[PDB]
Formats: structure tokens, C-alpha cells, sequence
């Protein structure tokens, strides 16, 4: 149906600008209008304005008026943010909406969002540790693994246990904030039979500084 | 013309839709004296044909202007002013006072019909040729109401939809037939249309038909026929799954007949169609949700399949400009074989949607029957609600 995709998710520190994305499928871009909508975690869905993709006319809520800028590349069928003199309380998730109607009163069909990070704090890739068990009745039947990811910044991070194919089990936590970096962890519980058997590995892709580890799971035991 | 028209030819051959008539009145309105209307509707003389509206008895830019978005009020009457100007403080005609009305020509002279009061112990009164004739008292004193469109004489006979009880409710829709401004006689809905509400109309082959609004429980549309000579009449559904009320549901494959098709619940806006077979085309709004957007499609045998779907389209506005009203109206007097079908597109404007400024007004748009298939373009009332502050 309607597709829309939004542009990879930045980190730009006090001051800069960023160039937010949405480029439309499904839809002839010019009889439906572009809505934008800010999720904070905090208050939750904030509408910031519509762009009329026939005309270009741009509408903006109050508290948005003057340092954002919708616009398009109609072309491309793109409509893009701009987020001027960058403050640190614009670290937030936007979201491009297709407007129903005229105004954008309903927003049938959503973008996947573009989260911005406003900060100073430098880029620092992961440490990435194999956690394996001392020893011990892990419930029965099975053993859990582990892996750490402390010293990355900024989020994301793409973790997999053997790439990808090992999914059930899995429990991969949030990240955490701690003053500078992220920490994070994954578990996967594997049943007694398939471990060190078979050869299980945490493969972690740090997009943001190029890094991917995948350490294995040694069974040091 | 001296005698009384009779419906003797069908339908032109609907291929596309040329522009007849647009006012720009609110352009033009945030600096002449126009009159805040709503409810516009256009219909022909043998002489001329011109748009009609509802007033609100104040100017776009004068301070009483504020809270025209009520409906009723005792300051609106039935206003006339040539096609494509301004309904002006000073070109308008005044036709006769009260908030819903329905005007048609016979043959002779005109017919006009405006309704009055507060919503129980309102009254219609019957005009016919600048005269009062006929009075009506409300049946069941809840909001007794009338087209918002051109009526269809056919012989000395005009036939009259009218509705008093709810838009919520079963309501007690009614069928008059007049002549000279008499009642002739009167009819109760009969068929399977659950509520009628606001009807606009055509005629072709003495049939006199109209497409309404269910704003009970129907995003479907209620089709009343009227055998003008027999004075007598069915009502039915358009079976088409492509719905033309709205707000609308998303259209099924597969619609219903001779039941509101469900979704929605009370709420609808006015519109029409033309039925006729292969040759039908379908209006609708390009929003499922509000007034934006008009669309023309051809839907061939919409009013019987159930299963019918557009084979043509045609936008007449855009839906990032927005729309409301629509209804249909035909030179009855105008040289040919056949009927030129047109249809008027109310352009609104203010409030709900565009508050800022305290008013609501509009724009009339209009389009009639091409053979040829013309090009098409999209036709925005044009105002920029930024210079009104
Ligand atoms: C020069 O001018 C000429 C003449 O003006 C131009 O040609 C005309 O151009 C039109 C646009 O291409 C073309 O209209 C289309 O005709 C097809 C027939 O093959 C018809 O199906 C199309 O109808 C759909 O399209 C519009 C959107 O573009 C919809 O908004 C409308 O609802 C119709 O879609 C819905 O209908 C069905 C049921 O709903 C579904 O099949 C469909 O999925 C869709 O569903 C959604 O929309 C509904 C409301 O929007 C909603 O209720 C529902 O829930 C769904 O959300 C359309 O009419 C004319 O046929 C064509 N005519 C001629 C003679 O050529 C020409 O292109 C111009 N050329 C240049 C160079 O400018
Ligand atoms: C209208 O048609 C009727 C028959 O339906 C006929 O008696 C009458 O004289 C006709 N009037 C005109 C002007 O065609
Ligand atoms: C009239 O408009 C003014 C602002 O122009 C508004 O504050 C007021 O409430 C409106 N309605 C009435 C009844 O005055
Ligand atoms: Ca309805």
C-alpha cells in the first residue's frame, strides 16, 4: 500500500541542522499532504504541521514555528524536516504521516520514524564481551548465554546470536544511558544438547563507527 | 415560454466535464461587499440560468459575519444573483426568507419554497411567481426541511422532497407534488431508503429522479424516482460499492442495495449522481473523513450492480483544497437532442476547519456534460484565509 521511509536515525550536537526524510510510496504524492509528528519520551504524539505536496503551502504548530521547515523534493516524491540551530531538547523520534484529508486532520499511514540525538558526547565503539556461565542447574534442561555490549555511543547497535538464525530464547535488553555511553546486554537460553555441541556467537554490528564484532561463546568451563 | 416544460429528452452522452460557472466569491469578498452564504445551488429559467444560496445577512468582512457557521437563524433568505458574480449586497435577489429552501421553474414562471421558524413550529411557505401561495405546518415539529437544490417540474408538476423528525432517528420524510404552487397531493417515503434526507434531482425521459443522504445510518445513498405524471415514486439504494456519502467507510467490493450500507453513523454531507446506465458518472468527496476533494467517476450500472466498480475518472478539485455540497441542476431549456448534465461543487470556507477567522462562507464551482474528452483541471474557491486577519 502507501510505503513511506524515513531517513537513518542522527546524532547532531547544539547548534547544527539536520536533514530529515520521507520518501512516499504507494501513493500519487501530489493529492495527499505530508504531516509531521514528534514523539518525545515524554509526552507522547505532538503534531508540528502538514505540507501541502501540490502548492508547498506549510502549516506549523506554535511551538514549531521558525526553527523547523518542512519541505519537499517532489521529484522524489520526499518531503523532508530541518531542524535549524539544533538544541538538545529537540533529542527526540519524528515521524512522517500521510495526511487523509486536507489540513491532515487523520494520518492514515505512518514513516518508520527518524530519531535525532542531539549531543555533545563523542562517538565511542563497543566492547563487546561473550558472558558464559560458571556453572549450575539453569532452570533445567538448558543453559543461557550472555553478551555484553558496554562503551558504545551512539545507540543503535544491532545485536544477533548466530546470525540471525538463532532466535528462540532470546532476550535482548535496552540499552542504558550511563553519564556518556550505552550498555547492553542479550540472553539466550539454548537447551543442555546444543551447547558447546553447537557453536553459538554474539555478532554485533555498531553501524554508527563501523564496528561488528561476533565473539563466541567459549564454553570456559 | 408560455406553456409548461415536459422532460421529452435523455441524457447526453457523459464523456467528460467542461467548466460552466464559477464565482470566485470569497476572493472577491475580502474586498467587495459580498454575502456570507452557504447552501448554494444553481437553477435555469427558459431566460437564464443562475446560482441561489442560502444568506446569512451580513458581508465576509462585516463584524456580524462572526458565527455564520449556524445554520439557522431568522436573518437567511433565498438569494439569486447572475452566473459567475459575486452574491453581492447589491446584485443579490431575495426569493423568500428562512433557512432551507428548493426554487424550479415550470414552464412558466418559478416555483420557491423556503422553510422558517424555530426547529418545532417551523413552516414552509410555497412561492410561486414572486407570490406566496401555499403554506405547509411542520408534521412532526423537528426541523421540517427541504432539497438545498433545483426541484424538476415535468407537465404543471413539481415534485418536492421534504423531511421533519430526526437526522438521527427514523424520520418522517415526505413527497409533495405541486402544481401552480398547490398541493396536488403528497406521498409518504415508500420503498427501502431508511432515512431521506436533502435530496438534489434531474429529469430525463418524464422520470424525475434524486440522489439524497442517509445521515441516519448510510454511507450509501438513498435514490428516490418520481413518475411525475402518476405522482407516485420508489426509493432504493445505489448498489455500487464505491460509497459517495461522507465520512465514508472504505469502499467493499461489494455494496448493498436496498440497505444503508454501514460504517459510518449519523453524519453525511448532500450529493448526487446521474443514473443512467452504462452512462452513469458518481460524485463523491476524495476524502473518506471531510470535505476535500471533489471527484466525477464513472461507475458503469451503478444504481443496479452490486459489484460495480469506475471505468473514467475526473477531478474537480483537488484534495488538498476542500469541498462540501453538491447537487445537480440541467438547462431544461436549451437546444438539442439532449440533456447537458451539470452539477455545482459548494467550495467551504472558515470555520470548523480553517478557524482563525470566526466565519464560514463559500465558493460555487459548476461543471456540465462534455461529449468530446476534454482535458481536465482542478478548480480551487482560491481564498488565502491569511489575509481575512
Ligand atoms: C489529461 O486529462 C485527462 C482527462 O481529464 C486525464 O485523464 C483522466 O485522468 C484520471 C486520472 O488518471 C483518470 O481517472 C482514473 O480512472 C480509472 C480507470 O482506469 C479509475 O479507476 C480511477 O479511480 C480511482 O482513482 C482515484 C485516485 O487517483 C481515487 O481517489 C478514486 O476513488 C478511485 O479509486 C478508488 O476506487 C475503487 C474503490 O474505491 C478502488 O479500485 C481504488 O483502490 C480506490 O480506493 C480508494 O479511494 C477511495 C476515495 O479516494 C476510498 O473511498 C477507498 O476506500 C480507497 O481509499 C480514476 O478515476 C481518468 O480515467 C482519465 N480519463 C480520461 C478520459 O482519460 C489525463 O490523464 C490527463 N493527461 C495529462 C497529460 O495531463
Ligand atoms: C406537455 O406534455 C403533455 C403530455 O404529457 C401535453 O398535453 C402538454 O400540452 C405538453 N406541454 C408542452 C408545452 O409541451
Ligand atoms: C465574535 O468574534 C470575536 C472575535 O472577533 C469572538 O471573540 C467572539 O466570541 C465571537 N462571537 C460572538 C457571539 O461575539
Ligand atoms: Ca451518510
Amino acid at each position: 500500500q502507501i510505503q513511506l521511509v524515513q531517513s537513518g536515525p542522527e546524532l547532531k550536537k547544539p547548534g547544527e541542522t539536520v536533514k530529515i526524510s520521507c520518501k512516499a510510496s504507494g501513493y500519487t504524492f501530489t493529492n495527499y499532504g505530508m504531516n509531521w509528528v514528534k514523539q518525545a519520551p515524554g509526552k507522547g504524539l505532538k503534531w508540528m504541521g502538514w505540507i501541502n505536496t501540490n502548492t508547498g503551502e506549510p502549516t506549523y504548530g506554535e511551538e514549531f514555528k521558525g526553527r523547523f521547515a518542512f519541505s519537499l523534493e517532489t521529484s522524489a516524491s520526499t518531503a523532508n524536516l530541518q531542524i535549524n540551530n539544533l538544541k538538545n531538547e529537540d533529542t527526540a523520534t519524528f515521524f512522517c504521516a500521510r495526511g487523509e484529508d486536507n489540513f491532515g486532520s487523520l494520518s492514515d499511514y505512518w514513516g518508520q520514524g527518524t530519531t535525532v540525538t542531539v549531543s555533545s558526547a563523542k562517538t565511542t565503539a563497543p566492547s563487546v564481551y561473550p558472558l558464559a556461565p560458571v556453572c549450575g542447574d539453569t532452570t533445567g534442561s538448558s543453559v543461557t548465554l550472555g553478551c555484553l555490549v558496554k562503551g558504545y555511543f551512539p545507540e543503535p547497535v544491532t545485536l544477533t546470536w548466530n546470525s540471525g538464525s538463532l532466535s528462540s530464547g532470546v532476550h535482548t535488553f535496552p540499552a542504558v544511558l550511563q553519564s556518556d555511553l550505552y550498555t547492553l546486554s542479550s540472553s539466550v537460553t539454548v537447551t543442555s544438547s546444543t551447547w558447546p555441541s553447537q557453536s553459538i556467537t554474539c555478532n554485533v554490528a555498531h553501524p554508527a563507527s563501523s564496528t561488528k564484532v561476533d565473539k563466541k561463546i567459549e564454553p570456559r568451563g | 415560454i408560455r406553456d409548461f416544460n415536459n422532460l421529452t429528452k435523455g441524457l447526453c452522452t457523459i464523456n467528460s466535464w467542461h467548466i460552466y460557472g464559477k464565482d470566485n466569491a470569497v476572493r472577491i469578498g475580502e474586498d467587495s461587499d459580498v454575502l456570507v452564504t452557504r447552501e448554494p445551488y444553481v437553477s435555469c429559467d427558459p431566460d437564464e440560468c443562475r446560482f441561489y444560496a442560502l444568506s446569512q445577512g451580513t458581508t465576509i468582512r462585516g463584524k456580524h459575519s462572526n458565527g455564520t457557521i449556524h445554520d439557522r437563524s431568522q436573518y437567511r433568505a433565498l438569494i439569486s444573483w447572475p452566473l459567475s458574480s459575486p452574491p453581492t449586497v447589491y446584485n443579490s435577489r431575495v426569493e423568500c426568507i428562512g433557512w432551507s429552501s428548493t426554487s424550479c421553474h415550470d414552464g412558466k414562471t418559478r416555483m420557491s419554497i423556503c422553510i422558517s421558524g424555530p426547529n418545532n413550529n417551523a413552516s414552509a411557505v410555497i412561492w410561486y411567481n414572486r407570490r406566496p401561495v401555499t403554506e405547509i405546518n411542520t408534521w412532526a415539529r423537528n426541523i421540517l426541511r427541504t432539497q438545498e437544490s433545483e426541484c424538476v417540474c415535468h407537465n404543471g408538476v413539481c415534485p418536492v422532497v421534504f423531511t421533519d423528525g430526526s437526522a438521527t432517528g427514523p424520520a418522517e420524510t415526505r413527497i409533495y407534488y405541486f402544481k401552480e404552487g398547490k398541493i396536488l397531493k403528497w406521498e409518504p417515503l415508500a420503498g427501502t431508503a431508511k432515512h431521506i434526507e436533502e435530496c438534489s434531482c434531474y429529469g430525463e425521459r418524464a422520470e424525475i429522479t434524486c440522489t439524497c443522504r442517509d445521515n441516519w445510518q448510510g454511507s450509501n445513498r438513498p435514490v428516490i424516482r418520481i413518475d411525475p405524471v402518476a405522482m407516485t415514486h420508489t426509493s432504493q439504494y445505489i448498489c455500487s460499492p464505491v460509497l459517495t456519502d461522507n465520512p465514508r467507510p472504505n469502499d467493499p467490493t461489494v455494496g448493498k442495495c436496498n440497505d444503508p450500507y454501514p460504517g459510518n453513523n449519523n453524519n453525511g454531507v448532500k450529493g448526487f449522481s446521474y443514473l443512467d446506465g452504462v452512462n452513469t458518472w458518481l460524485g463523491r468527496t476524495i476524502s473518506r473523513a471531510s470535505r476535500s476533494g471533489y471527484e466525477m467517476l464513472k461507475v458503469p450500472n451503478a444504481l443496479t450492480d452490486d459489484k460495480s466498480k469506475p471505468t473514467q475518472g475526473q477531478t474537480i478539485v483537488l484534495n488538498t483544497d476542500w469541498s462540501g455540497y453538491s447537487g445537480s441542476f440541467m438547462d431544461y431549456w436549451a437546444e438539442g437532442e439532449c440533456y447537458r448534465a451539470c452539477f455545482y461543487v459548494e467550495l467551504i470556507r472558515g470555520r470548523p476547519k480553517e478557524d482563525k477567522v470566526w466565519w464560514t462562507s463559500n465558493s460555487i464551482v459548476s461543471m456540465c456534460s462534455s461529449t468530446e474528452f476534454l482535458g481536465q483541471w482542478d478548480w480551487p474557491d482560491g481564498a488565502k484565509i491569511e489575509y481575512f486577519l
